[PDB]
């Protein structure tokens, strides 16, 4: 067929000239139906058309065509995991990209294709879908909605084992597993298995992209032959043989040869040999089944600096101290060993490391430095209580408080009675013997009456330094001097107060609630210690005293002296130490001096969760004796005390705690296992059998005068409570229930059988 | 010292055991509980387990101990 003309129809991005000759026919060639499916196979091997028609006209060869789409933008939604940037990277190799024209045909193994690149990530199967969006021309646009689901494990498997079940291995969220593998490899090093080797690691998979099965495939026996040592071994042969030392019937370790390395590193470094190499190299027997260890020795002065990196809220100079050799000195590999730990016991830093650099320009001076890694503390708690009621308590800690060593507390607490607020400035190591400066500044408000007592209040300030010099790692000695300023008011008259009011001059009105007394004393404070305690929560055996004493120095307004002490004893039963027998007792008996009295707000009391459950608090001891008064806010139909308007015209006896100068408690606890929680868990859990006695009295108490009366001076008194406490450490932290029944009560004592108190942090 | 479990994910570590430190108050009229001096009591514990950091499980403030009226004491694991 004679072509005398060529028309291309549809032709827009691709000019004639490409089609022209890109197609063997041309214009005056004569033409067969060979032709044709040459042509078409080569305008469609151009990769440019859509679609195409090659045909004849009587004398015209016509093209018909459709040119592919061209990619105007590719635009990706729901792919959450792979970048947008990174998708279109992908896309750019495979050999989509804007300005490409498309192929249809494809679409599926792009979709295959991207599908395949998802595997990078824990999407094993996800579902890709193309939107063919046309546009102006003959442009398109290619969105891509990805349907992403996120990776399973149950099974962990292990084959080729034949020393081990694999339940047995199985005895000791999974993404990427490597360091768990050199654990299990470990397993068998420890077990003398030197030729061990995993072979392969598999990750078998189920038909969705959530099922894993990891299967590790093994080679697994040998033993130790001996250790030999050789090398320049600095005439240090005669010490080398204790660390080299092998037990007969030993299976190889690794780990435990590297042990000794660095022991024999560590021993020609406290030698002053900075570099001390140490090889070893295992001669493998397989005749014998067992490895010969060959270790090759090889030993290679003064400090110019010791240098402090990473102290970025430490100051250069408070750390200064902690260490056992000084710059400008001959070096000790040991010193610097005894001196490491004193860095991290103080607790101003999280991680520490040494390094030994040479000094520049030196051949034998090295520099060593020591490298330090938050010191500001907060705690908050806030309880509920018998004694306390609802009470607040927070404190700010600042251990390394600009750059002084000195660690400050601003402690403030709240119960129901008193309200107390403190500033306390510590240094638990500030001497050689591990002596502390107790710095404190404070402020107590006291309201007795909320105390269960008789009316008064005390609003208190001053101060304490108490230096605690440490004896012998279980008793301890505490001594200081505070001083402290009373201001008493609000005293409903009874006789035992202005008892001590008399004793110091102080003479008020016994009718009238008007009075304010105000107090400057200073002191001298005594505290010896002694703990044998197995543990500090929780004990279950040893024993626990305490002696408190407090003694007024010349100067002061008041004259008096306090002293108590606390025995607390745990004596374990059963072998578990689940069983235990406990023994505590508190004494405590002050008196005044000069003639004067103790003071009231001194006094001590008994009763509550605290001493002698069963009974509420300070209910025990003296009961005011009230003189006839008239009260300020006097409304009838309500309760007061020996008020003149209500008819009192002589003395009252009462129901209301005062308190005295001597008293004593004791109890005899049996703590037990707690009855039916689980051992798993039965740590966090004490219950106990408890049988408590206890004695408040006055000594400076006037029998004779007041024979209408009981006599508070008698100690005779004994009242006891038996129980059942339980203590716990739930969620919501710390916890008691102390059911008790007080058996031997006295005069118009107050009971309060469940008692319980609550924290957290 | 460690706070949470997380911060050690994927770590090897040898776990020495249980220590504990605590800081006592006999009285109202007495210094309050220490949490700091429970923090480090609890770090000679583990250091004499011989230990570099600590794994703290939970700092609260007793209200019935049998030798006070209130005791903090922070619980925690010795770690190497």
């Amino acid at each position: 067929f004679v072509v005398k003309d060529i028309h291309f129809e549809g032709l827009q991005r691709v000019a004639v000239g490409a089609a022209l000759l890109s197609m063997p026919v041309r214009t005056g060639d004569t033409v067969n139906d060979e032709d044709i499916s040459n042509t078409i196979r080569a305008l469609f091997a151009t990769g440019n058309f859509e679609d195409v028609r090659v045909l004849r006209d009587g004398d015209t060869l016509l093209v018909q065509v459709k040119e592919r789409p061209t990619i105007a933008s590719i635009t990706f939604s729901g792919n959450k995991s792979v970048k947008d940037d990174m998708l279109k990277q992908n896309l750019e190799a495979s050999g989509v990209r804007v300005g490409e024209s498309l192929d249809r045909t494809t679409i599926a193994d792009i979709e295959k294709g991207l599908e395949d690149f998802y595997y990078s990530v824990g999407k094993y199967s996800a579902s890709v879908k193309a939107v063919v969006t046309p546009l102006p021309r003959n442009r398109v646009d290619l969105k891509l909605v990805f349907q992403e689901g996120v990776a399973e494990i149950q099974q962990i498997n292990i084959v080729g084992n034949h020393a081990f079940t694999t339940d047995e291995l199985i005895s000791h969220q999974k993404q990427k597993l490597a360091g768990d593998l050199e654990t299990l490899r470990s397993y068998y090093l420890d077990r003398g298995y030197a030729r061990f080797n995993i072979d392969s690691t598999q990750v078998s998979l189920t038909p969705d992209k959530k099922g894993i099965y990891v299967t590790v495939n093994i080679t697994e026996q040998y033993k130790l032959s001996g250790v030999e040592v050789s090398g320049n071994l600095a005439g240090h042969s005669a010490e080398i043989e204790q660390l080299t030392k092998i037990e007969p019937g030993e299976l190889y370790n690794g780990t435990k040869v590297t042990k000794m390395e660095d022991d024999i590193k560590k021993l020609l470094g406290r030698y002053g040999y900075a570099y001390p190499r140490v090889q070893s190299m295992p001669e493998i027997n397989d005749a014998d089944k067992t490895v010969k260890l060959r270790v090759n020795v090889d030993a290679g002065f003064y400090v110019r600096k010791i240098r402090f990196e990473g102290n970025d809220t430490s100051k250069d100079a408070v750390l200064r101290r902690e260490m056992r050799q000084m710059e400008g000195a001959w070096l000790g590999s040991d010193l610097v060993d005894q001196g490491k730990e004193r860095l991290n016991r103080l607790g101003f830093f999280e991680t520490v490391d040494t390094d030994t650099q040479r000094v520049p320009g030196s051949p034998d001076q090295v520099d060593v430095v020591y490298k330090v890694k938050n010191t500001g503390s907060f705690n908050f708690g806030i309880g509920y209580g018998t004694e306390s009621g609802v009470s607040f308590q927070a404190g700010v800690q600042q251990d390394n408080w600009l750059g002084t060593g000195y660690a400050v507390g601003i402690n403030g607490t709240k119960n129901d009675y008193q309200t107390y607020a403190e500033l306390s400035v510590t240094n638990p190591y500030f001497t050689v013997d591990g002596v502390s400066l107790g710095g404190r500044l404070f402020y107590n408000d006291f309201q007795a009456d909320d105390a269960d007592l008789s009316d008064y209040t005390n609003k208190s300030y001053g101060t304490d330094v108490t230096l605690g010099f440490p004896i012998n790692e279980y008793n301890s000695l505490r001594a200081g001097l505070g001083y402290v300023h009373n201001s008493l008011s609000n005293m409903q008259p009874q006789v035992a107060m202005w008892r001590y009011l008399y004793s110091m001059g102080e003479h008020p009105s016994t009718s009238d609630q008007d009075n304010s007394f105000k107090t400057d004393d200073f002191t001298f404070n005594y505290g010896w210690t002694y703990n044998k305690l197995d543990r500090g929560y929780f004990p279950t055996d040893g024993s626990r005293v305490n002696l408190t004493g407090k003694v007024t120095i010349p100067g002061s307004d008041n004259e008096y002296y306090k002293v108590t002490l606390d025995t607390a004893t745990y004596v374990p039963i059963d072998d578990d130490h689940k069983w235990v027998v406990l023994g505590r007792t508190r004494w405590g008996y002050g008196d005044g001096l000069g003639g004067k009295e103790m003071p009231f707000y001194e006094n001590f009391y008994a009763g509550g969760s605290s001493t002698v459950r069963g009974f509420q608090s300070n209910t025990i001891g003296p009961k005011a004796v009230y003189f006839p008064h008239q009260a300020s806010n006097y409304d009838p139909d309500y309760d007061y005390e020996c008020a003149t308007q209500d008819g009192a015209k002589d003395l009252c006896k009462s129901d209301d705690a005062v308190g005295g100068n001597a008293m004593a408690v004791a109890s005899l606890e049996f703590i037990t296992p707690t009855p039916f929680i689980s051992d798993k868990y039965a740590n966090s859990v004490r219950t106990s059998f408890f049988w408590d006695m206890g004695t408040v009295w006055d000594t400076n108490w006037d029998s004779s005068q007041y024979s209408g009366y009981p006599d508070y001076s008698d100690p005779s008194n004994i009242r006891m409570s038996a129980g059942i406490a339980l203590q716990w450490m739930s969620p919501l932290g710390p916890l008691v229930f102390s059911y008790a029944q007080p058996f031997k009560k006295y005069d118009g004592d107050k009971a309060e059988q469940f008692q319980f108190n609550i924290g957290k942090t | 010292i460690y706070t949470n479990a997380e911060e050690l994910v994927g770590k090897p570590f040898r776990d020495l055991g249980e220590v504990s430190g605590d800081s006592c108050q006999a009285s109202n009229q007495d210094s309050p509980p220490s949490i700091p001096t429970a923090r480090k009591r609890m770090q000679i514990n583990a250091s004499k387990m011989k230990a570099n950091a600590v794994l703290l499980h939970s700092c609260e403030v007793t209200s019935g101990t049998p030798g006070c009226y209130r005791q903090a004491v922070c619980i925690g694991s010795a770690l190497n």
